[PDB]
């Protein structure tokens, strides 16, 4: 609102706790997003390690198991998904010299950080989420749904996959007589997934629109500073240098109410989007326990 | 005094629970000097307009172009008491601190 | 542990805090000379007092709309938990649900509801096994040149003898014709072993 | 100064794909063209033919007129009651 | 201050190519970030000085007063504080040294000792780093550490080995879910004007702002009563439990309603009712309760005098207890048959 103005921030305190209310709302969303990721990936307490890759009845999980050949210990599928979504600002540390000079590039992060708009990094990094994914993956392939309800009970995958058919209404002899056919159809289907994601870049549009709406909301918030809410200028330093303090308070008050309305509009939209993300997070958390940690008849 | 008292004042309470519980404040580096760099010039011919015997007509109002000078508007205050000294874009005491 | 009901406690705390911060907004001076309307009317004239009062009206209206907006958002969060609790009431208390991790962690047996101020507490009784043991298994059994598959259990071996038992409990029984079924020959199964079947 | 930005402005500009008139004057006795809130003058000669313009309402001594003439070393811009002829030209 | 343009920034002498008629350059927010010197023909950029947020990791006040300081987005090796008594005054408190500086991807953390051990995340900081007040360093202080995702486990997977349990354990877990909130109503003219005669005449000129806020609050009030109704009133028959007999060895005395205490609720519900402290139950309060003895923390009187009052819920605690006992007596005597 002020931007290092000495005359400003003295009338802003006279409005009350509008700054504190908007601050608690943003911090409320920040602690909420950390809870959303926690309730989805941290459903289990034991970090199960996959054994040395052996003959899993003919099923090839190399595309989903973590590959130590590349850093961050994630699967080639997660490598592709990580490249499709481009984060505008991951919230990590940025050097002070990165903004000084070379401003010709599309570095809108420096413009918003100079006005008090900064992005906080998430609590659980991508490496920890990958370990939670590998733990859930190594558990279901070596123990089925037993590790979700209690202790991990080892069981061969062909026998585990046999009881999968028993749940939907297919006898166990069907799988044991067509084990090679099911393994080939499974490996061919997994290979088709990575080809569809790499050829069609519009597959992750849902996750892409999330970072785009947040980046656009921050960009439109900076442009509101250039607005003249009934004042003679948009710069507070110019109003103080041109008009007298008795008259400048009228012009500054118009800018304060204009920028306060812009901030309350941004926070209100963030609270609505947070409800939508939490609804998807609760859906993903329920879908995680009902589809990965077990077999659902829904 | 200390960050504990600062977060106490921020929370408006004498007892603080475990954790950050709030954002304390924001770091702002202040200035240490001043750099007034305006231009370099000679005085302004304000005597050609104020210390004049006869002005022009209303329909033939003369416009005097002013440039390349240090406009010291303080020399105008010591004249006769003006009937109306009203500025519509600035304050009369702020002309000496601005460029045109 | 008094921090067990933090969810219900934060509900009444957010409402109490929202009301307390709303009262403090009355002491704010939204560009006016004072926060009391009686002082403005007594000090300034009605022509000038309308300018000061209008600043207070717009300031307090913005405070009320901010409060109502946050209450509407919190109402959506409470209704989401209320619809979840209503669904959890019918699926866990009024019956037995097969949904994993829905009616508590583990195999859900039954649930008991408990009344709480501005909330509800469910007592999920779940089935949790323990002290498991390792055994040698086989997909099928080949006795009369035919593959025998378990009807509802799983083939296990204590080292020298083969038995059939259920999954969620170790109850070994002799392999008989009523506990297994024949389907196909013994050349299609991979890890099929040879063992006798009782008739 | 702006760089790598998209700025919107509202002012008197030349509309794109607009029919502009091309004069080859050669023939004298050409009346003065109207000044419709601004004019766009462009030419590709390299013999210093066009070296000035005139502006006014009636182009006579009855009203004011703007005289802009560009010489080889200086430029003269004067506002006076010039009595423009039917075919003004520099000698 | 070049040509009347005042502000605060740092000159960098960039390589921007300004035109002779151009002297000032503005960014997206129309903030002048580049200027031409009036005397010299060089171009100077205006970049703001060191700016960033600071968070103070505080343990429990009843435990200790030692706190840590986190500078979000700031590198430890460029400017930790770097001031001497004539610099920034948002915080008149400086921690310089003492092996407490540590560089995280979220920012520079000062006041914590990073250890290689991994524990559960107690105070979340960011980038997978958390802090806690441990007493194993014996002295006690704030230490930083990487959060532990869980105990490392390896499943002995084999193509012919299976694990089958030999016993079981009956576990009971608790799950708490909010069903309703406090129903509040706001008086428009009482909160904005406060019995002012001159006021409330210009407020009517704003339109139906009072009516819109009134319908929104009443819409929430009727919604909270519907939320409680859809949860506890799912059954229409109030099933009474028979005289307590041998239920196969199961003791439901802790959950069945006990007539030894009023309100007819179980000892478990008696405990839950005491944990949550209602600020205002919405019940009737005598007019003399607010007059005098205002030294207590009676903030309800202050808000009621300005038109802020809490409405009592439709279903009282006794009726909710009867709905709970009806659902409880039904499932223990009929299973899931009474639901269908």
């Amino acid at each position: 609102i002020c931007g290092d103005s000495t005359e400003c921030s003295n009338l802003l305190l006279q409005y009350g706790s509008f700054c504190t209310q908007l601050k608690r709302a943003l911090t409320g969303i920040a602690v909420e997003q950390d809870k959303n990721t926690q309730e989805v990936f941290a459903q289990v307490k034991q970090i199960y390690k996959t054994p040395p890759i052996k003959y899993f009845g003919g099923f090839n999980f190399s595309q989903i198991l973590p590959d130590p050949s590349k850093p961050s210990k994630r699967s080639p599928i997660e490598d592709l998904l990580f490249n499709k979504v481009t984060l505008a600002d991951a919230g990590f540390i940025k050097q002070y010299g990165d903004c000084l000079g070379d401003i010709a590039a599309r570095d809108l992060i420096c413009a918003q950080k100079f006005n008090g708009l900064t992005v906080l990094p998430p609590l659980l990094t991508d490496e920890m989420i990958a370990q939670y994914t590998s733990a859930l993956l190594a558990g279901t392939i070596t123990s089925g749904w037993t590790f979700g309800a209690g202790p991990a009970l080892q069981i061969p995958f062909p026998m585990q996959m046999a009881y999968r058919f028993n749940g939907i209404g297919v006898t166990q002899n069907v799988l044991y007589e067509n084990q090679k056919l099911i393994a080939n159809q499974f490996n061919s289907a997994i290979g088709k997934i990575q080809d569809s994601l790499s050829s069609t870049p519009s597959a992750l549009g849902k996750l892409q629109d999330v970072v785009n709406h947040n980046a656009q909301a921050l960009n439109t918030l900076v442009k509101q500073l250039s607005s003249k809410f009934g004042a003679i200028s948009s710069v507070l330093n110019d109003i103080l240098s041109r008009l007298d303090p008795p008259e400048a308070e009228v012009q500054i008050d118009r800018l304060i109410t204009g920028r306060l309305q812009s901030l309350q509009t941004y926070v209100t939209q963030q609270l609505i989007r947070a409800a939508e993300i939490r609804a998807s997070a609760n859906l993903a958390a329920t879908k995680m326990s009902e589809c990965v940690l077990g077999q659902s008849k829904r | 005094l200390d960050p504990l008292s600062e977060t106490k004042c921020t929370l408006k309470s004498f007892t603080v629970e475990k954790g950050i519980y709030q954002t304390s404040n924001f770091r702002v580096q202040p200035t240490e000097s001043i750099v007034r760099f305006p231009n370099i010039t000679n005085l302004c011919p304000f005597h050609e307009v104020f210390n004049a015997t006869t002005f022009a007509s209303v329909y033939a109002w003369n416009r005097k172009r002013i440039s390349n000078c240090v406009a010291d508007y303080s020399v105008i205050y010591n004249f006769a008491p003006f009937f109306a000294f009203k500025c519509y874009g600035v304050s009369p005491t702020k002309l000496n601190d601005l460029c045109f | 542990t008094p921090s067990a009901l933090g969810k219900l406690q934060d509900v009444v705390n957010h409402n109490a805090q929202a009301l307390n911060t709303l009262v403090k907004q009355l002491s704010s001076k939204f560009g006016a000379i004072s926060s009391v309307l009686n002082d403005i009317l007594s000090r300034l004239d009605p022509p000038e007092a309308e300018v000061q009062i209008d600043r207070l009206i717009t300031g307090r209206l913005q405070s009320l709309q901010t409060y109502v907006t946050q209450q509407l958002i919190r109402a959506a969060e409470i209704r989401a938990s209320a619809n979840l609790a209503a669904t959890k009431m019918s699926e866990c208390v009024l019956g037995q649900s097969k949904r994993v991790d829905f009616c508590g962690k583990g195999y859900h047996l039954m649930s008991f509801p408990q009344s709480a101020p501005h909330g509800v507490v469910f007592l999920h009784v779940t089935y949790v096994p323990a002290q498991e043991k390792n055994f040698t298994t086989a997909p099928a059994i080949c006795h009369d040149g035919k593959a025998h598959f378990p009807r509802e259990g799983v083939f296990v071996s204590n080292g020298t003898h083969w038995f059939v038992t259920q999954r969620n409990f170790y109850e070994p029984q002799i392999i008989t014709t009523d506990n297994t079924f024949v389907s196909g020959n013994c050349d299609v199964v991979i890890g099929i072993v040879n063992n006798t079947v009782y008739d | 100064f702006r760089s790598s930005v998209l700025h919107s402005t509202h002012d008197l500009f030349l509309p794109f794909f607009s029919n502009v008139t091309w004069f080859h004057a050669k023939r004298f006795d050409n009346p003065a063209l109207p000044f419709n809130d601004g004019v766009y003058f462009a030419s590709t000669e390299k013999s210093n033919i066009i070296r000035g313009w005139i502006f006014g309402t009636t182009l006579d001594s009855k009203t004011q007129s703007l005289l802009i003439v560009n010489n080889a070393t200086n430029v003269v811009i004067k506002v006076c009651e010039f009595q423009f002829c039917n075919d003004p030209f520099l000698d | 201050n070049f040509n009347g343009l005042t502000g605060t920034g740092v000159l960098t002498e960039s390589n921007k190519k300004f035109l002779p008629f151009q002297q000032f350059g503005r960014d997206i927010a129309d903030t002048t970030d580049a200027v031409r010197d009036p005397q010299t023909l060089e171009i100077l950029d205006i970049t703001p000085c060191s700016f960033g947020g600071v968070s103070v990791i505080t343990p429990g006040t009843n435990t200790s007063n030692q706190v840590a300081v986190l500078y979000q987005g700031v590198n430890c090796t460029e400017v930790p504080v770097a001031i001497h008594a004539d610099q920034l005054t948002p915080t008149w408190r400086v921690y310089s040294t003492g092996s407490n500086v540590f560089q995280t991807r979220a920012g520079c953390l000062i006041g914590a000792e990073y250890v290689n051990n991994s524990y559960e995340c107690d105070i979340p900081i960011g980038a997978g780093i958390c802090a806690s007040y441990q007493t194993q360093t014996a002295s006690q202080s704030i230490i930083a550490y990487t959060m532990s995702l869980g105990a490392e486990n390896s499943v002995a997977y084999s193509n012919n080995s299976i694990a089958i349990p030999t016993n079981f354990t009956i576990s009971v877990t608790t799950e708490i879910l909010p069903v309703s909130m406090t129903k509040t109503s706001v008086d428009c003219t009482m909160y904005i004007c406060g019995d002012s005669t001159e006021c409330s005449n210009l407020l009517l000129q704003y339109g139906s702002f009072c009516t819109q806020l009134k319908r929104a609050l009443t819409g929430i009030a009727v919604e909270q009563d519907k939320n409680t109704q859809e949860v506890f009133a799912q059954v229409k028959q109030i099933y009474k439990t028979p005289p307590i007999k041998y239920f196969g060895g199961f003791n439901f005395s802790q959950i069945l309603p006990d007539p030894s205490k009023p309100s007819k609720r179980s000892p478990i519900e008696d405990l839950l009712f005491n944990k949550v402290t209602l600020a205002d139950a919405g019940f009737i309060k005598q007019y003399g309760d607010c007059l005098g003895d205002i030294a207590a923390r009676d903030l309800i009187c202050a808000q009621k005098f300005n038109g802020l009052t809490v409405l009592p819920p439709l279903l009282t605690d006794e009726m909710i207890a009867q709905y709970t006992s009806a659902l409880l007596a039904g499932t223990i005597t009929s299973g899931w048959t009474f639901g269908a």
